[PDB]
């Protein structure tokens, strides 16, 4: 039994265009442990991305937090690209 | 930090002895009792981690975690029980801290004492058949050699006896003058 | 269980030495301890699994090698007299409770400034007193092992070629023949008590055997006397 | 104080892919990772500055040795499980040990294993036994239960040692663990699909993560569905969550002994 990751993309503070913030990507509920997470700005990988070490849940699944400092704007599309064994191709999850 | 157990204990054969061990450690992961016969390796007797008494034959091991204390109880004491008993504790970091050990001396039950000093031949003096209350003192002269008391067991005869040996380059009549020898001591 | 070698060793100050230890209990944890009078076992070095070793309480003057999962060697790079001790190798499956520690047989090491005082014992047998046989109907033979150095002896009694334990008493510690001297030599005594009729029978052979652990064939010897090698010294008696 | 917990996890992976450790062991105090070890670093390291500041090098050095032993033991145990199951390839083995110090002073303890992320063995410290989920787990259970010394040792570690470690770590990290950062709560009203209004009750900037949010219609609990948002880490040591309904409505928030009402 392999469990696919839940991917949640959200800002640190309530978002306002033009005001400095942090975009988070919380990847959780996955099993096995091998995962690839990338933060994207207009489909392009963000280089300056801070992350937590692999974390352990009591249900035996794993979780991670990937974040980056960002200033939201109307034009910019931010996303979280995740790949896991349960996925045929990487899953791109867009920020709401 | 600390494991404390008495240096020595002397009890009589057929009796009971309780060897105490108090520990003052940073954390507790169990207490061990090992037996070590003179010139031999230590061997496991017991392991205690929860409170209460474990009875393994004539031997019993008790633990009280709140009191930071354990005891090894030996019942129906036998001459073969003369050994060193080692107390050891695993602390919070699993470090096995060993106590200095307790030497257990068993006094034979001397049924019919017959104190006597005998002269042997190839010279040596034999002080034998005395009761267990008699103590043999070390030599004053550097050219005179006196051993401590030793217990032998003639198993086939259900007989046990104490003895001390003395020799020099001197007579058997004056050989044990520094020891308090019984009034009834036979001198051939 | 835990096999360690050698049982005894005499070393000259500055000599290197290796003590070997092997366990076939598929144990992870392995330990090297030293046992000294007045104190509890002191951990020199330990190895939590194959591929790892760490210092214990007293690591100075020693090193170790966890060669594989079975073997844990202890090395003395430059033997010093303070390293005169009884060394124990031990093993356990793990550190947690539920895993008993198993010990090797022990290794007694004597480190000397020079080997010029190493001496094997002089063994003598003393026949039972006729007054004892009349008074008690029992006969005590006494054995003396005198002038040996260091204190590396094992005394045994053999009645008619078979080792005996019943009616035997050997001193637990030897006696210093020269108490004031640092390098005093030793004397050890043992008694073997039999029935008078057993001792009165001619054909009954009593042998006091003293195994001395001294120098090996590899040690240099430059003294005029005989090399004080590991040997068996004995004295015999008949009815 | 509030309820606090100490836990250590172990993960063993047979036949790992390139760049994935064969063994990882991580410690946590509540939601905070405190210690880390893997088969690559081969060292126990702090995961909190308050752990680094309070435990001398000898602690890290000693436990690095023990973890190197535990690492080897975990590998051997996964190989034995794979042989029992007759499984080839990459399989995982997991362990979670820990305890909780409840607000009332009472305590809980747990010790459990998983194979391929599914429950395998559950230790019952009250009966001193192992609960086996299948026939392979039963073979292990029979072997492990024959070691009485280990069962007893475990109960003492769970009940005594763990609680003492938890209390020690709580003191070290008190400025982090025992603090309160109250939530900032808002209500957002919107007409979604024509005629359907969604009311969202959003909270952020709070610590500890434990927060209760609900919706009430005239002082009485809702009889309709409430959608709950997960308590998510904001990334600054604080948390965010939400609760929403569709349609007199009020949002109720409880956090660290403080109750809040947002009437719509
Ligand atoms: C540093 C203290 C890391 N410890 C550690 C432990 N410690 C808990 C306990 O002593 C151990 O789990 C025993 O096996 C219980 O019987 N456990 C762990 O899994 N990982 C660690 O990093």
């Amino acid at each position: 039994i392999q469990r696919t990751p839940k991917i949640q993309v959200y800002s640190r503070h309530p978002a306002e265009n033009g005001k400095s913030n942090f975009l988070n990507c919380y990847v959780s509920g996955f099993h096995p442990s091998d995962i690839e997470v990338d933060l994207l700005k207009n489909g392009e990988r963000i280089e300056k991305v801070e992350h937590s070490d692999l974390s352990f849940s009591k249900d035996w699944s794993f979780y991670l937090l990937y974040y980056t400092e960002f200033t939201p704007t109307e034009k910019d599309e931010y996303a979280c690209r995740v790949n896991h064994v349960t996925l045929s191709q990487p899953k791109i999850v867009k920020w709401d | 930090q600390n494991i404390d157990q008495p240096t020595e204990m002397t009890a009589t054969e057929g009796a009971i002895v309780q060897i105490n061990c108090t520990y003052q450690t940073s954390g507790f992961n169990g207490l061990f009792w090992y037996q070590q016969h003179a010139g031999e390796a230590p061997t496991f007797l017991s392991y205690n981690v929860l409170d209460g008494l474990e009875e393994k034959g004539r031997f019993s091991s008790f633990l009280s975690r709140s009191k930071g204390y354990s005891y090894l109880l030996l019942k129906e004491l036998q001459m073969k029980d003369s050994a060193s008993y080692l107390c050891a504790v695993r602390d919070s970091n699993y470090q096995l801290i060993w106590g200095a050990g307790t030497k257990l001396i068993i006094k034979p039950d001397i049924q019919n004492p017959d104190p006597a000093v005998y002269q042997l031949r190839d010279s040596v003096c034999l002080f034998t058949d005395f009761d267990s209350q008699t103590n043999v003192s070390q030599s004053k002269d550097s050219d005179v050699y006196i051993t401590d008391k030793c217990v032998l067991d003639m198993r086939s005869m259900d007989f046990k006896s104490n003895s001390a040996v003395a020799w020099s380059n001197f007579a058997c009549a004056n050989a044990f003058n520094n020891s308090i020898i019984p009034e009834d001591t036979f001198f051939p | 269980g835990v096999t360690q070698t050698p049982k005894f060793q005499v070393l000259k100050t500055g000599q290197s030495m290796t003590l070997q230890c092997a366990q076939d209990m598929n144990h992870n944890s392995m330990y090297w301890y030293r046992q000294d009078p007045g104190m509890g076992l002191r951990l020199i070095y330990y190895s939590a699994s194959e591929g790892t070793t760490d210092k214990g309480e007293v690591p100075n003057g020693y090193n170790v090698s966890r060669l594989n999962k079975r073997e844990f060697s202890l090395r003395l790079e430059s033997a010093a007299p303070s390293q005169t001790s009884v060394y124990f190798c031990a093993s356990s499956a793990a550190v947690e409770g539920g895993n008993t520690i198993y010990f090797g047989e022990g290794s007694r090491l004597t480190v000397l400034e020079d080997l010029k005082n190493v001496f094997p014992p002089e063994v003598a047998v003393f026949e039972p007193s006729e007054a004892e046989i009349s008074h008690t109907q029992k006969a005590t033979l006494v054995c003396l092992a005198t002038g040996f150095y260091p204190d590396h002896v094992e005394l045994s009694w053999w009645v008619n070629g078979k080792e005996v334990h019943s009616g035997v008493c050997t001193d637990p510690q030897p006696l210093k023949e020269q108490p004031a001297l640092n390098d005093s030599r030793y004397a050890l005594s043992s008694r073997l008590r039999v029935s008078a009729t057993f001792w009165q029978n001619p054909r009954n052979h009593f042998r006091c055997q003293v195994q001395f652990y001294g120098l090996s064939e590899n040690d240099e010897w430059t003294q005029d006397r005989a090399k004080p090698v590991t040997q068996i010294v004995s004295a015999e008696a008949w009815g | 104080m509030r309820t606090h917990s100490l836990r250590y996890f172990r993960l063993g992976v047979s036949d790992p892919i390139h760049g994935v450790p064969e063994f990882i062991s991580v410690g946590y105090v509540d939601s905070h990772p405190i210690t880390t070890y893997d088969s690559v670093t081969r060292q126990k390291e702090p995961r909190a500055p308050w752990m680094a500041e309070n435990l001398a090098p000898d602690h890290w050095e000693r436990y690095t040795q023990l973890l190197r032993g535990w690492q080897q033991m975990f590998k051997v145990e996964l190989k034995r499980l794979q042989r029992h199951y007759n499984h080839s390839g990459s399989h995982t083995y997991q362990r979670m040990i820990g305890c909780e110090l409840l607000e009332d002073g009472s305590t809980t303890g747990f010790l459990q294993y998983a194979y391929d992320g599914q429950d395998f063995l559950i230790f019952n410290k009250d009966t001193l036994s192992w609960l086996a989920v299948d026939n392979v787990a039963h073979t292990i259970k029979q072997a492990w239960e024959a070691n009485q010394h280990e069962l007893l040792y475990q109960k003492n570690w769970l009940e005594e040692e763990c609680i003492a470690w938890l209390k020690r770590f709580l003191e070290y990290g008190k400025d982090t663990l025992q603090r309160t950062e109250p939530p900032l709560v808002r209500v957002n009203r919107k007409e979604t699909f024509p005629g359907v209004t969604a009311l969202f009750c959003k909270a952020h900037g709070f610590y500890p993560p434990e927060i209760y949010m609900t919706w009430m219609k005239n002082g009485e609990e809702i009889v309709q569905e409430i959608d709950y948002g997960d308590i998510l880490p904001s990334g600054d040591g604080t948390y965010q969550a939400w609760a929403s309904i569709e349609l007199l409505y009020s949002c109720h928030v409880e956090h660290s002994g403080v109750h809040m009402v947002l009437q719509v």
